[PDB]
């Protein structure tokens, strides 16, 4: 009973979905990114 | 008497000089860059499938 009752029910259709896994959903790898900072700066308006 | 041990060491030290070559046994493995397209594909992919590997 519970989620396991579904988990075990492997069938022919699964040869296209879960046979030989290429990804998971349960462990995200985050990529490190360039160090940066962002700010709002007012520019000068020339003219009336 | 003395000449006996002298000759014993005479041959034994040559034997030791022959022996000593065996000691250093390092592993050799080289590093190479990924193909550009494969590198882009790997960097783009979001899920890792297998979690981790130590070699």
């Amino acid at each position: 009973a519970g989620g396991l009752s579904q988990l075990v029910a492997y069938g022919a259709q699964d040869v296209y979905l879960t046979g030989n896994p290429q990804i998971t959903f349960f462990k995200t790898v985050y990529r490190r990114y360039t160090n940066f900072a962002i700010e709002s700066i007012q520019q000068t308006i020339n003219g009336s | 008497f003395t000449s006996f041990v002298l000759m014993l060491l005479f041959t034994g030290i040559i034997l030791i000089a022959t022996n000593e070559l065996t000691y250093n046994r390092p592993r050799e493995i080289q590093y190479r860059y990924l193909p550009r397209d494969l590198d882009s594909f790997i960097r783009t992919q979001e899920m890792p499938s297998a979690i981790f590997s130590s070699m």
